[PDB]
């Protein structure tokens, strides 16, 4: 819910060096932006909570995006699976309303 | 064959009166046939946790298949709203081809209803709402009757949804015992079934396809992996199109089967065999000597019950081959049609344990071949090595003998 | 590159390149060995931004085949000084408009051996400790190295890739056909996709 | 298929008293990862 | 020693509300999310340390209703120890609960003759204040008339709801008729009410904090008991945000509740406020096996 | 012993993600679904058996007191036998299994239960 420019994510996390986070950690930048420290890794354990520092790669995934989708009508959507369902009907039924729920929860 | 719908009904949660059969085609069939909506009705509409499942019983002697769908949200009343789309076969059936046609209808109304609540505002009664904060008689009519008649719907219920239920019958899954020393016929022309869908892998597969070529040598000749071949062949078999098959060779062992009076008993087997078998014109192999006008069935019957279990093919074709030249026979055209109706059979032989210098691969897999008691067949194909080498190699490692089973 | 040459559908993967058919720009996202079972809905749900830094630099060999050489050399005039800006705040305010068009901070062990057959190379800016800053952005366009000192001379080297017999004009031209929400009528589209593109920017003005 | 493979997972001794039915016992107490799969 | 309770009533009575608040440890304000109650909910409840409770939480829909004196009359209705019918005052057609009523009583009689009836008015809230006692007496002389006539001479009503105290009272005078030995636990705690020299001891239940027995069996409330039960229940919600479970209680030295043993909870209130505390704690310690 | 190893191992409440009681619950039928085959399917799990109900008066079958108490006082016993069979062999397994095994052990049960409980 705030637009962040490309270099607001360099200031940022060059603001977050030598200064240890962990989970669910609400940062603040401008005393508005909002953060949350949704996972921080090391060796590929899953730490509650890490030290950053010069070479962490640090990541700013977006949860209120722009998203465009492109639906390809071809006439494969009208063909049946092997188990008996169309691939429209798939993707009306079981893509669509799982993606909304799960970006609603 | 597809089972036909005995009676279809819409069950629905009443939250004052209880579960009861909102509205059912044809109309008074339970009542008629004996089905009392007071026995299963705990099954039909069951607490939350056989919600969201494919629920198939057994009633007397109609088996009933039903998926119930329960919603949670606070806009209804008691929180809940329950409904169930059941479907009632006879029970002397098989019931699978329609349960994956039941659990989308019943997940997509679901959908639907968690949408826009299509079911629950059908009812027209406010009952089944808070209040604090399209026919489906039509449908279930047209359901049963499709799905009766076509055994496929294209049934509208509104500006942009439709049901949409196709019927596909239940196919066996292919074996897993295929490997490298089999050749795979095609009992069906694959040059006309190949469209633009295709796996590439089947489309190399296809051309080497004519009943005397082995799986390694049709994965060397389309230069395939042998595991992504073996995969195409069994998909070819999912759909009841190719069978495996034996490598020809003048050293078999083959000999009838318990189905050699199929080729007295069938009308159209000898009839086939005589065409079958001859050379188009007189082929000059009909014409070399032992050493230096189609045939009568009557010969093509004695020649098949000629053959016997230890007695290899160039010993039967240097016994019988005055036959075989004045009748302008071709032999693997012979052997390839008794092996195609099943009427005769190969003995196989397996090399049981008791030269150039060849690569310590070679020597490996030739090692863990004989640990296993694989057969010659698979040696040969392994080493790409004629039967003689083979066993050359084998009795330069140690002593062995053959069993032809 | 932007595909590998796979030399026939029906052969194998040999060993496991697959985890190797990744994106170079979005190759950092992901962690050191985390599997990728877990990110599946994550990409869906919540998309990630482009990176800040790049993991991946071309060899010695290609700047001597298909690249060019250009220089700048800027310094502030007397009047921003005035306000309170120094070269250090010029540097950061040009790192700034290096991105926002694609660019990534480059570290790691390539960009550090290309420095060195020519000392330290930064990822972020501290002003406080450091005084001279050496710090290098890469995309498939152009590639740029930024250094400073005490004498506020920015110097700024851009090696911009030279393109490969005009791309854009062998492609023929596609003029489709676009119905909008509010209209009625196939109507016909007033842009070509294919020949559109992200132009080079003068980076010097 | 001519292998004979009897799909069995378990039995239950599921009895009905005056005060509720209730399970007595049932052989097999494995999850369903081990018995499926 | 298993009791089955039958648990009926007409369709959104406040059966699961009952079972839920006085059992399942569910506020008041949680009964809202609660489903409707498909065909018979078996709740098998452990009271004390030796009484087991099979609560039947009927459904109480008109298709549940009519299958329950039908087809399933013979499994319902027999060994039947106590039914507690629950009625709504909300509801538009109490003629068709007392025939419901009058329904159940018959297949009781038919089976299990010498259970024992209780009826609670329940959603007695919305209603005005002034109404409540006349409207339960109106419909109290109407199921008494109608009970007496199946059998069953006796028939204790109450005045139920979710948001007071008279829901604990309900529910302890309708376990009290269950709980074997009382006459034990009454001359037991008389002779500890002697010992100590108090002016009332009550005894509870450590879970439920239902009311079991009294010393008594300055004029003091009526509906004392109900109102200490409901205090008990919120005092044990308040302490379980501490991590931990309540142990005892003293109030100005006079009002003594403690963990009598692992199963009941003692109220004592005593008469001298200058007994020191170690005393009483020692008497309650002697007492904790000798009620076990 | 395969059964009962830390990695394969349940409560004994819990049969294949469903509580004690409500496997009792669905398993045990009204009078009219007694006396017959059972074979409930949920979801790739065939609940299948043959129930015993008692008649109308007290007869299983026509022609310590706990233990009295609970032979007076039940009045439905079900063997239940949970399967797996795919979906092709279905019509299979299940008719063999309770041809073979289910319908005689059932019988003898309920034979049994009769004379002497
Ligand atoms: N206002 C009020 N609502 C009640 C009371 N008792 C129960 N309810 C309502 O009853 C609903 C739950 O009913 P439920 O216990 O499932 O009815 P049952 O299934 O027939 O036993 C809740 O939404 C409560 O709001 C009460 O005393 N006062
Ligand atoms: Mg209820």
């Amino acid at each position: 819910d705030c637009l962040l420019n490309r270099g607001d994510m360099w200031v940022l996390s060059s603001k977050l060096v030598d200064t240890c986070v962990f989970m669910d950690q609400r940062l603040a930048f401008l005393d508005s932006i909002r953060g949350t420290i949704k996972g921080i890794y090391r060796n590929g354990k899953k730490i509650v909570s890490g030290y950053i520092g010069e070479q962490t790669r640090i990541i700013f995934r977006s949860e209120s995006a722009r998203l465009i989708f492109l639906i390809q009508i071809t006439d494969e959507m009208w063909n049946f699976e092997e188990t008996g369902e169309q691939l429209f009907q798939k993707m009306v039924n079981s893509f669509f309303p799982k993606i909304f729920k799960k970006w609603k929860d | 064959g597809f089972v036909p719908i005995h009676t279809i009904f819409y069950s629905v949660f009443h939250p004052t009166e209880g579960s009861k059969i909102k509205y059912e085609f044809p109309p008074n069939n339970l009542k008629n046939h004996g089905i009392n909506f007071n026995t299963f009705k705990n099954y039909i509409i069951p607490k939350p946790i056989l919600c969201h499942k494919l629920i198939t019983f057994k009633y007397g002697t109609y088996r009933i298949v039903c998926y119930p769908v329960t919603i949670n949200s606070p806009i209804y009343a008691r929180n809940f709203f329950s409904f169930n789309f059941v479907f009632v076969f006879p029970y002397d059936c098989e019931t699978s081809p329609y349960e994956p046609a039941i659990t989308r209808l019943g997940k997509m109304f679901k959908v639907l209803e968690e949408q826009n609540q299509l079911l629950s505002k059908s009812e027209r009664d406010p009952v089944f709402f808070d209040l604090k904060v399209f026919s489906i008689q039509d449908l279930l009519m047209r359901i049963f009757q499709d799905l009766n008649n076509y055994s496929e719907c294209l049934i509208p219920i509104d500006e942009g949804n439709a049901v949409d239920i196709k019927i596909f019958p239940l196919l066996r899954p292919p074996t897993t015992c295929v490997s490298l020393e089999d050749v795979p016929l095609s009992s069906v022309n694959l040059k006309k079934i190949i469209d633009v869908n295709w796996d590439p892998t089947m489309m190399s597969i296809v051309p080497y396809i004519d009943g005397l070529n082995s799986i390694a040598k049709i994965s060397k000749l389309s230069n395939s992996d042998p595991g992504l071949v073996i995969e195409c062949i069994r998909h070819l078999i999912y759909y009841k199109c190719v069978t495996l098959s034996d490598i020809f060779q003048f050293s078999n062992i083959y000999a009838p089967s318990s189905l050699i009076r199929n080729f007295l008993t069938d009308p159209l087997m000898a009839s086939d065999c005589q065409s079958y078998v001859t050379f188009p014109e007189v082929s000059k192999i009909s014409n070399l000597p032992l050493n230096k006008f189609l045939p009568t069935r009557s010969c093509l019957f004695d020649l098949y019950r000629s053959l016997s279990q230890g007695q290899t093919l160039k010993t039967w074709y240097e016994s019988k081959y005055m036959i075989l030249k004045e009748n302008n026979i071709d032999i693997r055209r012979f052997i390839t049609f008794g092996l195609e109706k099943r009427i005769i059979y190969r003995c196989y032989s397996f090399p049981v344990m008791i030269m150039p210098k060849l690569s310590d691969e070679e020597e490996g897999i030739l090692e863990e071949s004989i640990r296993n008691a694989e057969t010659f067949d698979k040696i040969c194909v392994l080493l790409s090595k004629p039967k003689l080498e083979v066993e050359s190699y084998l009795n330069e490692l140690g002593e062995f003998k053959v069993i032809n089973s | 590159e932007t595909w590998v040459d796979i030399k026939s559908p029906s052969i194998p993967v040999s060993s496991e390149f697959a985890n190797e058919l990744l994106p170079i720009r979005w190759k950092d996202v992901w962690p050191k060995y985390v599997a990728r079972k877990y990110s599946k809905w994550r990409s869906f749900t919540t998309p990630a931004e482009l990176p800040i830094t790049i993991s991946d630099f071309p060899s010695k060999d290609d700047f001597d085949r298909n690249f060019i050489f250009r220089n700048h050399s800027v310094t502030l005039n007397t009047d921003q000084e005035q306000y309170n800006q120094t070269y250090k705040d010029l540097l950061r305010d040009m790192i700034y408009m290096r991105l926002l068009t694609g660019f990534q901070i480059c570290v790691g062990r390539q960009v550090e051996k290309i420095e060195l057959s020519r000392t330290v190379v930064n990822k972020y800016l501290d002003f406080n400790q450091n005084d001279a800053f050496k710090l290098y952005l890469m995309i498939d366009s152009e590639i740029h190295r930024i250094t400073c000192s005490s004498s506020g001379i920015i110097d700024v080297e851009r090696y911009l890739r030279k393109d490969e017999a005009n791309l854009f004009d062998q492609v023929p031209s596609y003029i489709p056909l676009v119905k909008t929400r509010y209209e009625s009528s196939f109507r016909d589209a007033m842009i070509d996709p294919l020949h559109v593109k992200r132009e080079s920017l003068n980076w010097n003005q | 298929e001519c292998l004979p493979n009897s799909c069995l997972l378990g039995v239950h001794l599921v009895i009905s008293t005056h005060s509720g039915p209730q399970i007595v016992y049932h052989y097999p107490p494995s999850n369903t990862a081990f018995l499926t799969n | 020693n298993r009791k089955k309770l039958l648990l009926m009533g007409r369709s959104g009575s406040g059966k699961s509300s009952m079972r839920s608040i006085i059992f399942s440890n569910y506020s008041a304000f949680d009964t809202r999310r609660l489903g409707a109650t498909i065909d018979v909910e078996h709740s098998h409840l452990r009271f004390l340390g030796n009484m087991t409770l099979n609560l039947w939480d009927c459904g109480g829909q008109d298709v549940f209703m009519e299958n329950y004196f039908t087809k399933q009359k013979d499994h319902i209705f027999q060994m039947v120890q106590v039914l507690i019918h629950v009625f709504d005052v909300e509801s538009t057609e109490v003629l068709k609960d007392i025939e419901i009523f009058a329904k159940a009583l018959k297949q009781l009689r038919k089976y299990s003759p010498d259970a024992k009836i209780f009826v609670l008015l329940h959603k007695m809230d919305l209603v005005q204040l002034d109404k409540r006692e006349e409207l339960f007496q109106i419909m109290m002389k109407n199921l008494s008339e109608t009970s007496s006539e199946f059998g069953f001479p006796n028939l204790i009503g109450f005045p139920t709801s979710i948001w007071d105290e008279s829901l604990y009272k309900a529910w302890s005078q309708i376990v009290c008729s269950l709980i074997p030995n009382m006459s034990n636990h009454q001359s037991n705690l008389k002779k500890f009410k002697e010992i100590m020299n108090a002016l009332e001891i009550i005894l509870f239940e450590r879970t439920t904090f239902l009311v079991i027995c009294s010393s008594n069996g300055v004029l003091l409330d009526p509906k004392r008991f109900e109102k200490i039960s409901n205090i008990m229940k919120n005092f044990k919600q308040s302490c379980t945000k501490l991590k931990s479970g309540f142990k005892t209680l003293i109030l100005n030295n006079n009002i003594y509740v403690s963990e009598l043993s692992s199963n009941m909870v003692c109220f004592i209130v005593l008469k001298d406020m200058n007994i020191p505390q170690e005393l009483v704690l020692e008497n309650i310690k002697k007492a904790k096996e000798f009620f076990q | 012993e395969i059964f009962f190893e830390e990695e394969n191992f349940q409560d004994i409440n819990k049969i294949l993600e469903f509580d004690n009681d409500f496997v009792a619950e669905f398993c045990s039928p009204e009078r009219e679904m007694c006396n017959t085959r059972f074979e409930f399917t949920v979801d790739n799990f065939c609940f299948l058996g043959l129930p015993i109900h008692v008649d109308s008066q007290g007869r299983w079958r026509k022609s310590e007191r706990e233990k009295e108490d609970l032979g007076k006082n039940m009045n439905m016993f079900h063997v239940c036998f949970v399967m797996n069979p795919h979906l092709i062999e279905y019509n299979k397994r299940i008719d063999d299994m309770y041809q073979f095994v289910v319908t005689r052990l059932s019988l003898l049960l309920r034979y049994v239960q009769s004379k002497t409980s």
